[PDB]
């Protein structure tokens, strides 16, 4: 519950950290590590979590033997580079486009919350949307060109990616004629319909009575001379931005497009121009002197979905085909709780592919790649003899605690899964690791548990980088 | 009235006496250091005991009454070198909660330490040496040889020549020719605060804060006409004019009855005197005052007497001078005369209260050390510090298997319990080693106030045991150098170590069963 | 001199006992939290600790002035410069006190110790000059003395070819306006690129093409937000609104018309101060020109010394002024927020260098390290005098003063060996931050120097006595003179104190 | 802020939600009858329908 009394119920790590009042000063650095692992992984926050916290208990018990933290801190550099070696060493070889694997693959960031039950039909929306964006040439692919659509009722079976350019924000209404849109040109208006009123003072003589009535007439006039040339165009649908800024629109407006069968829309922000412009390829209309019908764009039917009380503008078709396209989903759901589960959630599948484009490697997770490297790493570590010896080995040692809060999270005994693990990981092979609907260890691959390597390379680097801020700190000190 | 459950008070509970007992941590050995603490009545007591201070010590958790607890059974059992015994006995509480995490039961915990315990006791066995083999005289090169270790502990150890032959020569006194028997309780250390340390010596006897009265005579008479002991005497019924002491009225009927009653008195001053004049008694001790009238014929008759003596130092009087207190004036008789070989005053100061010395030169039931010292505080801390010894020789009596010290012993069991693991398997396997890992802090705490790292010297100490099976291989406290023993003449008694940590581990087994907390006022 | 000075000792070495962890390479970083905003910020350099820290001694806060001058002069390592006259005054607790010597004795012994030290770090100044091949050679290596004092060093070599580079391009600037530091989140900082050209943290418009070759780039100071501001006090004048609706109107043409001027220069990219309207915006889309705005006040100037170009506000000749080209203004998006990329510059006026790291603490502190590192490189090509650090350079003075002390002799020989020893205690306290042996390390270093040899040294890392020259660890005469001749003087002054006044607060 | 961590979240919770609860069993059924809420701003509604009740009600604990 935060001050101005907003509730939100969710198990991200970064959520949590987020509107957390914290009055200890190292431990508000910690949010920090929490805003890092969101631009970076920004996928199974819930799982990367942990690694803020693991260390810690690590860092404590090294602090009895008086070591240097500069050792410490150094020793921990070298093992988080030694980490990423091994982890590279057990990739799996992904290739880029294909469909079974970014189901299975995702599907392991797709099942957090009780959500997962309809996340069944999130794996087709959430694989298409990165297969409609993306590059074969492994670039960046921003999430910014997949917009997420927040609509209240409906479940999340109703949940589908629509094809084309989508509006959230309603009509007017008031007017009301037009039922439909449908082969008509879809236009962008950065200005404003308002009667001229310039920021500078205006003082408008009137020297005879006729002259009041003759000013609402040239305000009649002057407006809809803007909507002769649209109505020459044939451009029945168009899109005005935040209109509570400076000029808004009067109730004229409304009489003269309802004759012209046009449909108007406005309070759209700026940012969401942009977004609309990538998909449609309309170019926008920042005035009536370059208003053109080379700019306006086309479509074939664009429907207006109500469902529930709220209506929605969808639009189907697009007729200038660009290098840069936009694809948008409607999440619905019964309440905003449940929308911001399914927010995070989807943010989650979004950055596994993400990830996957740039580094096609692919590692099976839950439990096995805590217990590989602490093997490869304690056991290279009593080769140092030093003080090298008596760290890595303590900070293997805290890589089991990972699967040791699985465990204890889920129920079984700790110890009985690290006994199986220790066993089975001493010769190993892979894919072996924690499977919580069997109650064991058996194959991750077949159970939907994996992870990308980029992610556990930031997931470790991270977790290295916050041990080194925190001991970075030798001293508290209140200043002014 | 506050609700615990859960882990709260399954782990804050021990976690308290955990930073309770890391206190006295930096006490540990002869390299560890002294401590302040103030009473709630505003005096101050500085000492590094660890018994000392917990018992005057006022804590809140509940806990602190199971620290002391064992520490009042550890006096009348063991109690020797409690400052290095006293680290090690929460040291098993510290392992457990480690356990606790892994999903191990708080009582598998606890049986768990009890299997391993009675295995790491017959690991211990073998390389404990048998030091009754030998003759009296080998023996006390041995008690010699233990004194140096085990006797100095605490601050005074600069000098321990001085009271080397102090705890060697007492338990010469009194003890059995086949080396079977032990009492501490006929021998008291009183000591005083003046000159210097190094001015102890050894004074079988009482040191009575009264002087003798009337100083109309000497303060001290060393020799005897009479000889044969001085002819000491103690009387039981306070000396004063004889009166009936209940109830009771007097009828005057004529001056000559008054008359009567002046000569009472004065027929009583020559018989009370008298009598002890015939037995020729020197030394006679009244336990309450005396009369006023007989403060003189006392130095008249020349018979020393003193006033006001306790009664717990008249029993010391008695059995020294293998003698009988009278318990009546009509019951005095030359045979229950004492035997005293000399009596004397010491100077103390410039004026002060001179104080009373009774001495036997020849053997005597009472055993004591001269103590003097210009520190008034390590008088109490050097006393404690030498009481223990007299534990120290009853454990080399009572058990005559010896091992070396140094912290070499939790180091040989430690190899023993690991392997001993691996038979029985299942969960216990981690539990016994636990078990043996605890004491694996025992060695690096000793390194950790000498400034020498805790696992350099442990990993050469498990690596020099499995070449060689001798235990001669111990932790350096001091920074002696070279780790073996045996040329340091480092040895601790096998049964102080066994039942001090046997014991601490069955009190551990009902601790670690405590899942809640329910305190109601007295 | 006792109630008279009674604070001004010893709650002096206290607040350098604060810092004293956070000198030395070796060293860690202190955590400064204001009891105001909530914020935090963790630095190394005094300079910002020693100003947010509350003072009630007044003697501590003109430790600030002084820390003031060597975070603009030199700004790395300012924590010995307070600490060093905090030793100063440990031994006037004595010899003012105890011996029972006038404090301006004491001070006119520091007077006559501060001349010798002068004439100590002339004469063992080494000379690197002339040829500047084997000179920014060895810059990588001098540099590498006061680079990272840090946790960061695990960046040295990587930042070492990048700022050796950096003043490469500059080739003799001066100025710290012509280098450019960017600072990114995430990533590590072995993941810093330097390229010739700048990037910048804003976009191009929406229509504007990713990729334009051979751009011309042109900035100004004017205003495009909206019609015309004219002067202050106007107003409008009509009949009706038919002559309003045309007067808003005009001027988006006019304003067009100062677009056909942009237009006459051939410019392929252009860039305004304040927002623009997105008329004359889509005009610059149908003219094929990129548009750059929201620029307070240096936006517009750290582009225009990249560029090489000038500010042009009338628009009015095609001819005069300056035209800057870059060969590649290609937009490349890097970390989150997409940066514009800018390649193939018309000189080598300026340079830019790209810092990414994990943690935002690190970008605000290792952006003073490069600043500093910069400045050093700009007073080595001037002063061409270098010494040798590494706690060699107090014993080497210390075998001056001590010198010294045997020609003047007397009384005053007490407050100069006092120096002297106060010079000893500064490895002391460098070395103390390592954790090793001081007595060790000291009575090696300062009796090796007694026997002729100046090239030894303290090293941290072995733990042992090693060659300066072999290590890497050399320090600029400029670095030198200013940290030795402003610290002797910063105690001179708290010395003269013989009252302390406590004004009324207000 | 005021955090609270085990069993006494959820039995807070529990507690708030039944006790809200047991007020609207009454109108249960055909034999069910109507309640009066005072909102102490000078208006009521005497209703049986829980979504204007719960609408109306100040909640106490988020949970609920």
């Amino acid at each position: 519950k935060t001050s101005r009394g907003e509730i939100i119920i969710s198990n991200d790590g970064h959520t949590i950290l987020k509107q957390m009042a914290i009055l200890h000063p190292v431990a508000r650095m910690l949010v920090e590590v929490s805003a890092a692992q969101d631009s970076e992984a920004g996928d199974g926050t819930t799982s990367v979590v942990i690694l803020t916290g693991a260390l810690l208990g690590a860092a404590e018990r090294l602090l009895n033997k008086g070591i240097h933290p500069t050792i410490i801190a150094d020793s921990f550099q070298s093992a988080a580079k030694r980490s990423v070696d091994i982890l590279l060493e057990m990739c799996h070889k992904v290739s880029l486009s294909d469909r079974e694997q970014l189901v299975r693959a995702a599907s392991t960031s797709l099942s957090s919350k009780i959500v997962s039950q309809y996340s069944s039909f999130l794996a087709p929306l959430a694989v298409d949307s990165v297969l409609k964006i993306s590059d074969e040439n492994s670039k960046n692919v921003d999430l910014n060109d997949i917009r997420l659509v927040k609509k209240v009722g409906g479940t999340i079976d109703d949940t589908e990616m629509i094809d084309g350019v989508v509006l959230t924000q309603t009509a007017i209404k008031s007017a009301g004629g037009p039922t439909r849109k449908e082969k008509a040109k879809i236009g962008l208006i950065q200005f404003q319909i308002s009667p001229p009123k310039p920021d500078t003072e205006n003082n408008i003589i009137v020297n005879d009575y006729r002259q009041m009535d003759k000013i609402l007439k040239e305000e009649r006039a002057y407006l809809l001379n803007i909507c002769k040339k649209i109505k020459k165009a044939k451009c029945n649908v168009l899109l005005i931005q935040k209109s509570i800024l400076r000029d808004a629109v009067n109730d004229l407006a409304l009489h003269f497009l309802s004759k012209l069968n046009i449909m108007v829309v406005k309070d759209i922000e700026r940012e969401e121009i942009e977004f609309l412009s990538k998909g449609l390829g309309c170019k926008p209309i920042a005035d009536i002197e370059l208003f053109t019908e080379d700019r306006l764009g086309s479509a074939d039917l664009v429907e207006e979905i109500d469902s529930d009380g709220s209506k929605i503008v969808r639009v189907t078709g697009i007729r200038n085909n660009n290098a840069r396209p936009t694809v948008s989903v409607v999440i619905r759901g019964a309440n905003n709780m449940i929308i911001d589960e399914t927010e995070r959630s989807l943010h989650d599948a979004l950055c596994v592919i993400r990830c996957l484009v740039k580094e096609r490697g692919l590692i099976a997770g839950g439990g096995a790649p805590e217990i590989e490297i602490s093997r490869r790493l304690s056991k290279e570590a009593r080769s140092m003899e030093g003080v090298q010896a008596f760290i890595w080995q303590e900070f293997a040692s805290a890589l089991e605690v990972i699967p040791t809060t699985l465990a204890e999270n889920a129920g079984l005994n700790s110890i009985k899964v690290v006994t199986e693990l220790r066993s089975k990981h001493e010769n190993g092979e892979l894919n072996d690791g924690i499977s919580v609907r069997r109650s064991g260890t058996t194959n991750t691959y077949e159970e939907h548990i994996l992870q990308p390597v980029l992610v556990s390379t930031s997931a470790i680097t991270l977790a290295s980088e916050c041990v080194k801020s925190i001991l970075r700190i030798d001293d508290i000190a209140f200043s002014r | 009235k506050k609700r615990q459950h859960g882990l709260e008070a399954k782990k804050s509970h021990i976690l308290a006496a955990r930073s309770v007992a890391s206190i006295i941590k930096t006490s540990l050995g002869p390299r560890g250091l002294d401590k302040i603490l103030i009473s709630p009545d505003g005096e101050i007591t500085i000492t590094n005991d660890g018994a000392t201070i917990l018992s005057q010590m006022e804590l809140d958790n509940e806990i602190a009454k199971l620290l002391v607890q064992l520490s009042k059974s550890q006096d009348d059992e063991i109690g020797d070198g409690t400052t290095g015994v006293v680290v090690l006995a929460s040291a098993l509480l510290d392992q457990a909660l480690e356990l606790i995490q892994k999903g191990i039961h708080p009582i598998k915990i606890a049986n768990g330490f009890d299997e391993a315990a009675k295995l790491a006791i017959s690991k211990l066995e073998e390389t404990c040496d048998d030091i009754s083999a030998s003759n009296d005289e080998l023996f006390r090169d041995f008690l010699l040889r233990a004194a140096k270790t085990s006797l100095g502990s605490k601050i005074v150890s600069k000098d321990h020549d001085r009271f080397a032959e102090m705890a060697v020569e007492a338990v010469i006194n009194v003890m059995d020719k086949d080396r079977k028997d032990v009492d501490f309780d006929l021998i008291k250390m009183q000591g005083r605060v003046g000159g210097s340390i190094s001015d102890s010596k050894l004074i079988n006897g009482v040191i009575l804060d009264k002087d003798f009265s009337h100083p109309q005579m000497p303060k001290c008479v060393l020799p005897k006409e009479g000889s044969d002991g001085v002819k000491l005497a103690i009387l039981t019924c306070p000396f004063e004019p004889p009166k009936p002491k209940t109830k009771h009225k007097l009828d005057i009927s004529s001056v000559e009855e008054y008359q009567k009653l002046q000569t009472y008195e004065q027929d009583k001053f020559k018989e009370m005197i008298d009598d002890v004049k015939k037995a020729g008694a020197d030394v006679v001790i009244c336990q309450w005052g005396f009369d006023d009238e007989a403060n003189h014929l006392l130095l008249q008759n020349d018979l020393p007497a003193v006033r006001w003596v306790g009664g717990q130092e008249l029993e010391h009087i008695a059995i020294s001078t293998n003698g009988r207190i009278v318990p009546r004036f009509q019951d005095l008789s030359k045979d229950k005369l004492g035997t005293c070989s000399r009596i004397y005053e010491q100077e103390f100061g410039t004026t002060k209260d001179r104080m009373l010395i009774i001495e036997q030169s020849k053997e005597t039931k009472t055993v004591t050390c001269f103590v003097r010292g210009s520190n008034k505080m390590i008088v109490d801390e050097a006393e404690r510090a030498l009481h223990d010894s007299l534990c120290v020789v009853r454990n080399l009596v009572k058990d005559s298997r010896v091992v070396y010290g140094g912290g070499a012993a939790e180091v040989t069991m430690s190899l023993a319990v690991s392997e001993e693991a691996d038979k029985q398997r299942g969960i216990d396997q981690y539990a016994f080693r636990g078990f043996a890992q605890a004491l694996d802090t025992i060695p690096m705490t000793l390194a950790e106030n000498s400034g020498l790292d805790p696992i350099g010297t442990l990993s050469t100490l498990k690596s020099k045991q499995l070449k060689e099976k001798i235990s001669n291989i111990g932790v350096d406290c001091l920074g002696y150098g070279s780790n073996d023993m045996k040329e340091l003449f480092v040895v601790d008694p096998f049964i102080g170590k066994k039942q001090q940590i046997l014991l601490a581990t069955q009190l551990c087994r009902m601790i670690l069963k405590i899942d809640n907390v329910i305190i109601s006022g007295k | 001199a006792e109630n008279a000075r009674l604070s001004a000792f010893v709650g002096a070495i206290a607040v350098g006992d604060l810092v004293k962890s956070t000198l030395g390479p070796k060293g860690m970083d202190k955590l400064l939290q204001s009891a105001s905003s909530n914020t935090c910020m963790v630095t190394n350099d005094g300079a910002t600790i020693l100003k947010s820290i509350p003072l009630d001694n007044p003697a501590a806060k003109v430790l600030v002035n002084i820390s003031k001058v060597q975070d603009d002069e030199v700004g790395d390592g300012t924590t010995s410069v307070t600490v060093l006259s905090a030793e100063l005054l440990r031994e006037a607790e004595k010899l003012i006190d105890q011996s029972k010597i006038h404090p301006q004795t004491i001070i006119e012994g520091y007077r006559l110790a501060s001349a010798a030290a002068l004439d100590a770090l002339t004469k063992a100044a080494v000379d690197n000059s002339h040829d500047k091949t084997m000179f920014r050679e060895d810059l990588i290596h001098i540099a590498k003395t006061t680079l990272s004092s840090k946790i960061l060093s695990q960046d040295k070599d990587h930042f070492a070819e990048l700022a050796t580079n950096a003043i490469l391009r500059l080739k003799g600037s001066t100025n710290l306006e012509h280098i450019q530091i960017i600072k990114i989140l995430g990533g590590k900082l072995s993941d810093s690129f330097l390229d010739e050209g700048f990037i910048l943290a804003k976009k191009f418009g929406n229509n504007q093409p990713k990729r334009i070759e051979n751009a011309k780039i042109l900035i100004a100071n004017t205003t495009l937000d909206t019609d015309k501001v004219k002067i202050f006090g106007t107003k409008f004048k009509v009949d009706s609104t038919a002559k309003l609706a045309q007067l808003e109107k005009a001027e988006r043409e006019k304003m067009k018309n100062k677009i056909a001027k942009i237009s006459k220069f051939g410019i392929n990219t252009f860039i305004n101060r304040q927002l623009i309207y997105d008329y004359p915006e889509q005009l610059f889309t149908d003219l094929g020109i990129n548009s750059i705005e929201h620029a307070d006040f240096e936006g517009v100037e750290r582009l225009a010394l990249v560029t090489g170009g000038e500010v042009v506000s009338t628009f009015d000749e095609p001819s005069k002024c300056k035209l800057g080209e870059c060969d590649v203004i290609e937009e490349i998006m890097l970390g989150e927020q997409p940066f514009l990329k800018f390649s193939g510059c018309k000189a080598g006026e300026a340079c830019t260098i790209v810092l990414r790291g994990a943690t935002d603490q690190t970008l605000d502190e290792a952006e003073r390290s490069l600043h500093d590192a910069l400045s050093v490189l700009s007073q080595t090509t001037k002063e061409t005098r270098t010494v040798l650090g590494g706690g060699c350079a107090e014993m080497v003075m210390s075998k001056a003063v001590d010198t010294e002390a045997q020609n003047i002799d007397g009384k005053k020989s007490l407050a100069v060996e006092a120096f002297a020893r106060a010079l000893r205690q500064l490895p002391t306290i460098l070395a103390d931050n390592a954790g090793f042996d001081s007595s060790e390390l000291v009575s090696k270093l300062r009796s090796s120097i007694y026997n002729g040899i100046s090239t030894s040294g303290l090293d941290l890392n072995n733990g042992t006595i090693a060659d300066m020259r072999q290590l890497g660890i050399v320090e600029s005469y400029k670095l030198k003179r200013a940290v030795v001749s402003s610290a002797s003087e910063a105690a001179e002054v708290l010395l003269r104190v013989d009252n302390i006044i406590r004004a009324r607060p207000r | 802020g005021e955090k609270i961590s085990g069993d006494d979240i959820r039995n807070q919770n529990v507690l708030a939600t039944m006790a809200v609860a047991n007020v609207v069993k009454s109108s249960l059924g055909p034999v069910g009858l109507d309640k009066m809420l005072v909102d102490d701003i000078g208006d009521f509604t005497v209703t049986n329908d829980g979504a204007t009740i719960l609408s109306l009600l100040d909640v106490q604990h988020p949970a609920g």
